[PDB]
């Protein structure tokens, strides 16, 4: 019974995606740009903090 | 109540953490 | 409320900012409150006797940004059970000048949670027996926990009352992602064995292998498919998926909005795929994680049990019940190997993060009814519809975009389960989600600007 339902989210899906807005390449070169900065942001200050810290762990403890 | 700014939280997270490495060493020392 | 007021007066609150935070200093901002956490994250507890045990909260440690044996052991516990405790009391209609006691209220709430939750961490055995740790310890334990729940509390407000980019929960669990992603792949931890000094980043690996061995090509394979330490295969493969997700949450649906109250703004609202943005992640996550911990603690006291056998078993990763069907295969030959299991975990990702989008747009506030009561209330309509079929056509869009954006959420998690990139899937897919969050704040912020 579920036959029609799981066709009809299908084509639903399907028309949704024709139809959406998909990211060009300035697009995406932006928000991968935006993205990237981020990461190695919090990656790297978390990165840098471990490294302090190992050392410091390693004497307090 | 006590409305604390951005700067009083740095430093009193900062003391905290000053805090528990003070009793780390203190305990280190009891040792 | 007026039972809890003496009590909700007596914690330190942020000040809202006199005047609006412009959206540097908010950065920088965003950037001090999550170096204070990670220090705090690298600080361990005083009192341990011992961290040999297995973490029992293992599969929390992503979902809650915690990490063992720390002063961020809770993580953003208090954050989210003040939010949820709050929630819960509002459906119950027993908790209602009004924002600063509601603030108050969720506050003792959350430290009164967090205390009832470090105990609970010293009585799971984590740091060693209780009764050998002492009174004093375990009160020690509890007080550094508990002041550190909330510097967990001061920061996201700080972030949330206009001096951060968003809130804690979510800042928090990208920079673990991103610390543990960064750490996988430069780590100068070596780890020596038979061969010799291997570090456990991939790219010093790549880097030391390519100086000292001999053989170049064989230096190359390993460091691409080391199976001890991270790969750069695995490094590729989050790239991949990172990309992957960012083409598809670019994905939108941009609805014609015109306005009928006051005319010429003609603009457009943007109906988005990933319509609840890793919601389904995180509820997904939250569910297997509780399930995982509990199936733990239940086969660690009551073993043999029918009921337990079948909830999990764990030799730590789940080897029978729903716990293991209920994980991302170890590798495309596990999956290879057992392909009910890899058809049951896929079903069942794909299934719960759809439903769990679209039960979300209809709880929080985001279902086309909503949707269309708001456009009602801006006097919105449509370019080329009418004032009465705006829900139609709300109806027709948003329910079936949060399902698919659920299942495609679900879908990128399974294919970076399957390809073995760093992190995970739902690490990689909350990373990604959080920072297009923040990548959206700036460029609202520009486009007010
Ligand atoms: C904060 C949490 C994780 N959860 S969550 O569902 O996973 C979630 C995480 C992140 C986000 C964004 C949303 C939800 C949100 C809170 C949900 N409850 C709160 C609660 C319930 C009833 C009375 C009081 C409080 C229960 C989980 C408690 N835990 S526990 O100590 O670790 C823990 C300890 C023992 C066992 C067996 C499992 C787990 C702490």
């Amino acid at each position: 019974q579920f036959v029609e339902p799981s066709r009809q989210f299908v084509k639903d899906s399907i028309r949704l995606v024709k139809r959406c807005t998909k990211p060009d390449r300035k697009e995406f070169q932006k928000i991968a740009m935006a993205t990237a900065i981020g990461f190695a942001i919090m990656g790297f200050i978390g990165f840098f903090v471990k490294l302090i810290h190992i050392p410091i762990n390693n004497i307090i403890v | 109540g006590l409305k604390v700014g951005p700067v009083p939280v740095l430093v009193m997270s900062l003391l905290f953490i000053a805090s528990v490495f003070m009793l780390h060493i203190w305990g280190k020392y009891t040792r | 409320l007026e039972v809890i007021k003496p009590f909700c007066v007596i914690l330190p609150e942020i000040q809202k900012p006199e005047r609006k935070i412009q959206f540097k200093e908010k950065v920088l901002w965003t950037a001090i409150t999550l170096f204070i956490f990670l220090v705090c994250c690298q600080i361990p507890l005083f009192g341990i006797m011992s961290s040999d045990s297995a973490d029992p909260f293992y599969w929390m440690r992503v979902i809650l940004a915690s990490n063992r044996g720390t002063l961020m052991e809770l993580g953003i516990s208090p954050i989210v059970t003040s939010g949820l405790i709050m929630q819960l009391l509002a459906g119950a209609k027993i908790i209602e000048k009004d924002r600063a006691l509601f603030n108050g209220a969720q506050k003792l709430f959350g430290m009164i949670i967090t205390i009832g939750q470090s105990i609970v961490y010293v009585m799971t055995g984590m740091y060693g027996d209780p009764s050998e740790m002492g009174a004093g310890i375990c009160l020690l334990i509890t007080i550094q926990l508990f002041v550190a729940g909330l510097i967990v509390l001061l920061l996201d407000e700080l972030l949330q009352k206009g001096y951060g980019l968003g809130s804690g929960i979510s800042l928090f669990i990208a920079t673990n992602i991103c610390e543990t992603i960064v750490w996988k792949a430069f780590s100068p931890t070596t780890v020596n064995t038979g061969r010799g000094m291997e570090f456990e980043g991939a790219i010093i690996a790549l880097f030391h292998l390519l100086a000292t061995r001999t053989d170049k090509v064989r230096a190359l394979r390993e460091a691409f498919y080391r199976q001890n330490l991270p790969n750069l295969m695995n490094l590729i493969a989050t790239i991949f998926v990172f990309a992957v997700v960012i083409y598809f949450q670019g994905f939108r649906y941009e609805l014609p909005i015109r306005s009928t109250k006051v005319r010429g703004q003609i603009g457009i609202y943007p109906i988005k795929l990933f319509y609840t943005s890793n919601i389904p992640i995180i509820l997904q996550s939250a569910l297997v994680s509780n399930l995982y911990v509990i199936s733990q603690m239940l086969s660690a006291r009551f073993s043999g049990n029918l009921l337990v056998s079948l909830l999990g078993t764990w030799s730590a990763y789940p080897v029978g019940g729903l716990c293991y069907y209920l994980s991302p295969p170890e590798s495309f030959g596990s999956v290879l190997e057992d392909p009910v299991h890899a058809v049951v975990y896929i079903v069942f990702m794909l299934g719960s993060c759809a439903f769990f989008s679209k039960t979300w747009i209809e709880v929080s506030g985001s279902s086309p009814r909503d949707i269309a009561k708001q456009f009602k209330d801006q006097g919105m309509v449509i370019n080329g519809k009418r004032e009465t079929s705006i829900y139609r056509e709300l109806k027709k869009i948003i329910p079936t975009a949060a399902a698919f954006g659920g299942l495609c959420i679900g879908a990128l998690s399974v294919l970076a389960d399957f390809l073995g990139a760093i992190g995970s899937g739902t690490g990689i897919l909350l990373a990604v989600t959080i920072i297009y969050q923040y990548f959206e704040i700036f460029v609202k912020e520009q486009s007010e600007v």
